[PDB]
């Protein structure tokens, strides 16, 4: 399995055209705060192919 | 690729039977295959872990054997309360913990 | 003795993700292995993913690579699991399954294992 490339699941709001994201801050899903941690509601955005 | 087949199907006896489930498996192993009681309304258990190395904290009822390409798993009483559903699973081949199809067994 | 409890389960649409997590208390969680074992409603077991007794190897289950993320907290004293782009076929139930060794894919099986919570892809109420 190749895990060399990711690709972003969850933002904010939708990209423009011709700009990229960098930043990986956890995904706020619901309401509940997630500070930097890791929890429900709160996931990772990137995902990599197998 | 190794492909985990279990020969009988379904089982009825009594309370003071005894019966024989076997699990073939397509390429050799090396002893190395586990068996696991399911109950249908709660979490699964293990029963043997190896060839055939009981676990410890269940009855010495149970008792396998086989090595090779076959083996073979026995209760010698088969009270009331041991109907569920079994499994043998193999940990040796490319394809981890490939688990066989189901063995339904109701006593009477 | 040991107690393995897990949380998450519930209704989600395809295409959604959802967020696993398992929580074991009557052992040392700092060097065992973990797995993650899944009951199809019509059919028999089946591995999903599983972790070594430190973050190093990582092994997934051919028809779940690229979909799902296991991870580890042994802070916490607990592990999760991260399920992506999920389809019908992932409606079924999830064990929380305990390694007797410290790596993944070894000829030791799964000694301990818990109750499972289960999980629905449809959308409906």
């Amino acid at each position: 399995g190749n895990y060399n490339y990711l690709y972003r699941l969850f933002r904010k709001s939708n990209l423009k055209p011709f700009e990229r994201d960098i930043s990986t801050e956890i995904y706020q899903a619901g309401s509940t705060p997630c500070n930097g941690v890791e929890g429900f509601n709160c996931y990772f955005p990137l995902q990599s192919y197998g | 690729d190794i492909q985990m087949t279990q020969s009988p199907s379904s089982l009825s006896a009594s309370v003071g039977d005894r019966v024989t489930i076997t699990c073939r498996a397509s390429q050799s192993i090396s002893s190395y295959l586990n068996w696991f009681q399911h109950k249908p309304g709660k979490a699964p258990k293990l029963l043997i872990y190896g060839a055939s190395s009981l676990q410890s904290g269940v009855p010495s009822r149970f008792s396998g054997s086989g090595s090779g390409t076959d083996f073979t798993l026995t209760i010698s009483s088969l009270q009331p309360e041991d109907f569920a559903t079994y499994y043998c699973q193999q940990s040796y081949s490319t394809p981890p913990y490939t688990f066989g199809q189901g063995t339904k067994l109701e006593i009477k | 003795e040991v107690q393995l409890v897990e949380s998450g389960g519930g209704l989600v649409q395809p295409g959604r993700s959802l967020r696993l997590s398992c929580a074991a208390s009557g052992f040392t969680f700092d060097d065992y292995a973990m797995h993650w074992v899944r009951q199809a409603p019509g059919k028999g077991l089946e591995w999903v993913s599983g972790i070594s007794w430190n973050s190093d190897s990582i092994d997934y289950a051919d028809s779940v690579k690229g979909r799902f993320t296991i991870s580890r907290d042994n802070a916490k004293n607990s592990l999760y699991l991260q399920m992506n782009s999920l389809r019908a076929e992932d409606t079924a139930l999830y064990y929380c399954a305990k390694d007797r060794g410290y790596e993944i894919l070894t000829p030791a099986s799964f000694d301990y294992w818990g109750q499972g919570t289960l999980v629905t892809v449809s959308s409906a109420s």
